[PDB]
């Protein structure tokens, strides 16, 4: 992808969770833990419900017939209209299929994105209390009880607090 | 070292989209845009509609027996049907397709009456075995088959004239009956050469009615071919005519605007819907479809193409 | 001192100039074309039942001009009409002559069945013109009779001719109405009276009076023969009332099947396949667009008012000095 | 670009590069060497070919003759498929202009993501072991052999067995 | 405590709404119009080699109509027609009208060729009609010839007139047909005897008969009805008469191409455009228009859309 | 956004920053200082007049009447023409729509991404002499006068200088 996160170093998604689309898991030495971030969820869900309100619609142009269904029309202008509505159809289905086609990479990407931004905003968040696992986890350098873990979800973690005590597990 | 981890959700069944690059991508979650699903009904829930079922919209401006409850009216939406009847007695219309035309765009019809009165010699009330009314021989109800009272006898050379006293431009049909034998024209209307003449401000055309042998259309050979034009308001339009003319009774006035559907499938007052097809509805929220490229109203736009999913969710990449 | 990984890209001497949304002089590693210019000066038949007309218009073949004598029948799936080729060996005009040539131009072949009519001795079906040689003899439409007087001057018997459609699917029924040069000519093949042809089926009907005037000679020949058509549907009759003028089919036409109507100058060729074709002659190109001709027939890329539209198929080049 | 990798961070190309699109060169005692990046060359190639599958290509619509090239054709329907035609071949023109110079933009700024995707999971390899030199190259604070370098490329380094080395080069 | 440098990028106080895939109200720092709602009411004809027919109907320029006098010949790149322009001084049509002046206002000019048509001294070639006023005295349509017997009641003598092609491209040729009110005004000017006129050509051939009641148009029940043709290079058309034949002194030749405009807009040399509608010039260099879908020349697309901004700048974020 | 900084990381925009799009903002003894990137600020603007050289265009094709203003047309080709008419406008309308959203959609996103690369062009400047804020600013761990500051926006500042005063800092 795109942005390197999804279907890149974050090797898979979790089918566990299934009350957001991104979101953490943690363990420390009082156990394991999962939550759904809202914030970036809601920034990909409103994101797709944009292009749903832009694509499902039709044009409010009243169009009459201009082929009788039961009787023949005069067979040159049959064949005008014929050539003309069949050229409209390729313009229609061409437009249908790069839209889509075009739609599909941008929401792909556009959620690859959104766990990136997660992802770096954790990152900045830890400072020099953590180091980065590769595969989109953060090793903390700290006791990090749930009361801890909460503020790193809640955007509340003071780096500050536990700097000293991380440099000296990290420098060892 | 305690950890905290960030991911993404995933699902079990995910879907397959395509994108610039990636012909079989698996989502999360995807919707169709392209609707394959109709409704084989004509959905008129919101419409002061107008089912012709038998009746053909050129029927309803000569009145054809088939045509009798649609003679009159005013609707937004007008439904004529498969193998619908125009002519009783066997003929066919000058710009019959433009004529069709013309009234499948219109939102209703009036008739006003011609006023026309005929000499003792004429006989108005001709009529034939075909056109069937009540259980009786008849004709088309809004004209008049003129023949001559004493058979053989020459018709007398007549003038019959419509002034328009309307504010808007009225719709005048007339016949003209082109017989099988010179015995049957010499019968009705008499041994003399026939020309019928027909004259309004911009209008204005000759009509010799033609004897010949023809094929047998409801068991006749003899042919009533129709014509028709527009009279703007205030002008007249003159019928000179020594016989052979089948005249109006009423002229019509077609009124403001209405949607033309041709279609086989029957009504539901139950169903809305503003995009029709032969085969009935189409009441998708989607902006495209694959039924017909025959459509009428305001209508998703026609491809070539089964499926097109749109995906709603990121790449499924499950464990 | 210390050891170092240094990551980089792969580049190229010469680089190639495409257009981005932001930018028209983009350098890139590669890129191809996506709008045709190269066309074949040649018909690519391999793999189709083709039929070049050659000398012959397809209208030509309905009626039996000399020039379509080996064209009255057939299948093909692609019909070849030519430059100046011939439809009318007599002088005159089809009504509704564009519509027609395109229906032929859309059939897959030609079947002719016998109309059977027949006259009474006081007419002569035989009727010949210098226009119409065939044999390095006088003639005339192959599918169409002649009908005059046999007594120079006599009137015309009142006649009626009716054609039965016996077959399951419609036919395609063509007569003449021969419009002659002075008064002198109509009174000395039709005589005095007043000359009606009447043509009358279940869906078809109209009436035709031969008119007489001066006119140019074309061929040497003021007289014209305007010829007219119709379907007639299965199990329905066509009538011929007509008291003279009446140029009367022999046979008539039943068009078979489906077929891809081509207008070219340009030779065959049954080595190279091709399923677009212009007057210019085929497009073979796998390329979505082309810029050769907007007037194509069959499956065809789309015509641009482009030279060329160069596609990135690599990334920006940017080159070591 | 939009990714700040070709083009950007990264000087210039290798014009030396010759059996793939991205790739490494490294310096240690043994001297220099250079290594092409199978797994991202295929990614930004195959991304590319599948364009070229969605893109080189015509509708398989029969069109049958509207215009005869032989005979004058009536003045009215004339003007009427002269107008439509110019009309389809307008979209056809500003459909390819736009399709040509949107899949441009996105070929360009794929390459670039790739090429950030492949330095970016490097970084991470590396951890505390390494710092960015700003031009794309990795300063390593250890003694990396011909067969330290392979397992950076191969994607098997392991920063535990270097860290206590590298850190204490580091800090010096 | 620790010196500091931070990043951060330009706002403004008032931004502006866009549109993009994602979001329907996204503010940015800058936006340009794409669609044009702004029209010039007049017809901008710098660098063109223009003709303003004002009170003249392009058929006119052809048979030659008082009105048309200044416009009977010239070259031009740009032809413009106005609302109720005069195309007949004497009451009539032209068969396939629309066709016609559609073929005038693709032209790039008009020559007039001689047809040298003389008549014998039965015949008075100077016929003229209180309609046709110039000079302030009683005229004719100046390209034709009202043929009449010198002698009133005397039958029109049989004539035959032949117009040849010298020239290297194709001439269209313009006759009319007088069709007189009543039968005594008929044998009055032509005489007693059944009228005929042929007209004849290698590709073209018909015949018309003077046909005798109908309203007053301008106080006159007579029609003049108007015919057209073209005779290719080398080719011949004659003109068989016994009368009721208004025959050409000139046949017309249409030169190279130009722009044909309708429109009531006042003309102005000083500006300039490629594009023109009923309503005057779009000068625009934006894409789109939302004015009409009826434009002529090198124009924008028309759009159902009000307005369309496209974003200049990024996303504005206040303080 | 795609790159996270405007309207991300980067809290709002600068008001009164106006002689440039992207540019710094310092604290150090000397006081607070404001300058303009030129650089990144042209990079931006050039990309946006591309777009408008693209988009600024009509087609040069010639369009003729098909439709007479003050005369009625047969009703049949009328038809025909109202049909075709209202199908391209319908298809320009798309067109139009779709352009102007997908290009607005690339603008913003296009500028995002130009934010980020001069964050991370400073961010490997500075390489282990300084910290992220989060919010998109540099703590800087040694005296920085006006004169180092001023090396930083004109890429020239060397890390090596001041490298063991800032380790020292950042160690405690
Ligand atoms: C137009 O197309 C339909 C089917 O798409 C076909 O049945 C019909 O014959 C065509 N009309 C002409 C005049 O070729
Ligand atoms: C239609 O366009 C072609 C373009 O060359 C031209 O030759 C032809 O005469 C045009 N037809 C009309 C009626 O303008
Ligand atoms: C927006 O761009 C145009 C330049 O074409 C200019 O009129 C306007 O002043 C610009 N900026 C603002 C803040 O309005
Ligand atoms: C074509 O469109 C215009 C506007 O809708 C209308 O006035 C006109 O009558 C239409 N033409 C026909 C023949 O329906
Ligand atoms: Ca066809
Ligand atoms: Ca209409």
């Amino acid at each position: 992808g795109l942005f390197g996160a999804i279907a890149g170093f974050i090797e898979n998604g979790w089918e566990g969770m299934v009350d957001g689309w991104y979101g953490f898991r943690h363990q420390n030495a009082q156990g394991t833990g999962q939550a759904a971030d809202y914030k970036s969820t809601q920034a990909a869900i409103d994101q797709i419900t944009g292009k749903l309100n832009r694509i499902i619609k039709k044009t409010n142009t009243e169009f009459e017939s201009i082929e009788s269904e039961f009787s023949e029309i005069d067979h040159q202008i049959g064949n005008v209209i014929n050539w003309t509505k069949d050229s409209i159809t390729d313009i229609w289905t061409y437009q249908a299929e790069l839209l889509v086609a075009m739609e599909n990479q941008h929401t792909i990407d556009m959620a690859d994105s959104e766990m990136l931004n997660l992802y770096e905003r954790v990152r900045k968040q830890l400072r020099q209390n953590a180091e980065e696992d590769g595969k989109g986890c953060f090793e903390i350098y700290h006791a990090c009880d749930d009361s801890c873990m909460e503020s790193i979800r809640n955007n509340t973690y003071d780096h500050s607090q536990y700097r000293e005590e991380a440099l000296l597990n990290r420098l060892n | 070292p305690d950890k905290i981890c960030l991911g993404h959700h995933a699902v079990a069944n995910g879907t397959i989209v395509k994108t610039l690059t990636n012909e079989q991508e698996e989502v999360t979650n995807a919707t169709e845009t392209v609707e394959s699903t109709s409704l084989n009904r004509l959905c008129m829930k919101g419409r002061n509609h107008k089912d012709l079922g038998n009746c053909h919209p050129i029927g309803m401006l000569i009145g054809t027996p088939a045509c009798d409850l649609h003679l009159t009216g005013t609707w937004d939406t007008l439904i004529e049907r498969k193998n619908a009847i125009a002519y009783c007695y066997p003929g066919a219309t000058v710009n019959e397709e433009a004529l069709r035309q013309k009234i499948m765009e219109s939102g209703g019809i009036s008739k006003i009456n011609t006023g026309f009165t005929y000499g003792s010699s004429i006989n108005s009330a001709g009529t034939t075995k075909a056109c069937m009314r009540n259980g009786g021989n008849s004709f088309y109800a809004e004209l008049k088959w003129l023949v001559s009272k004493n058979k053989g006898q020459n018709f007398p050379q007549t003038t019959n004239t419509y002034r328009n006293a309307d504010t808007a431009e009225h719709l005048i049909m007339w016949g003209i009956h082109h017989p099988s034998s010179t015995q049957e024209k010499n019968d009705l209307y008499g041994t003399q050469s026939l020309s019928i003449s027909v004259g309004s401000s911009t209008y204005k055309n000759n009509f010799v009615p033609v004897v010949g042998a023809r094929p047998q259309v409801n068991g006749l050979s003899g042919r009533i071919d129709f014509h028709w034009t527009l009279v703007q308001p205030g002008d007249k339009i003159t019928f000179s005519h020594n016989g052979g003319l089948i005249a109006p009774s009423r002229v019509s006035k077609l009124i403001g605007r209405g949607l033309g559907i041709q279609s086989e499938a029957p009504i539901d007052n139950s169903c809305e819907s503003k995009c029709f097809w032969r085969g009935g509805s189409i009441n998708t929220r989607l902006p495209f479809q694959n039924l017909s490229p025959r459509t009428v109203g305001q209508c998703p736009k026609y491809v070539n193409k089964k499926s097109l999913m749109l995906a709603t969710g990121m790449r499924n990449v499950p464990e």
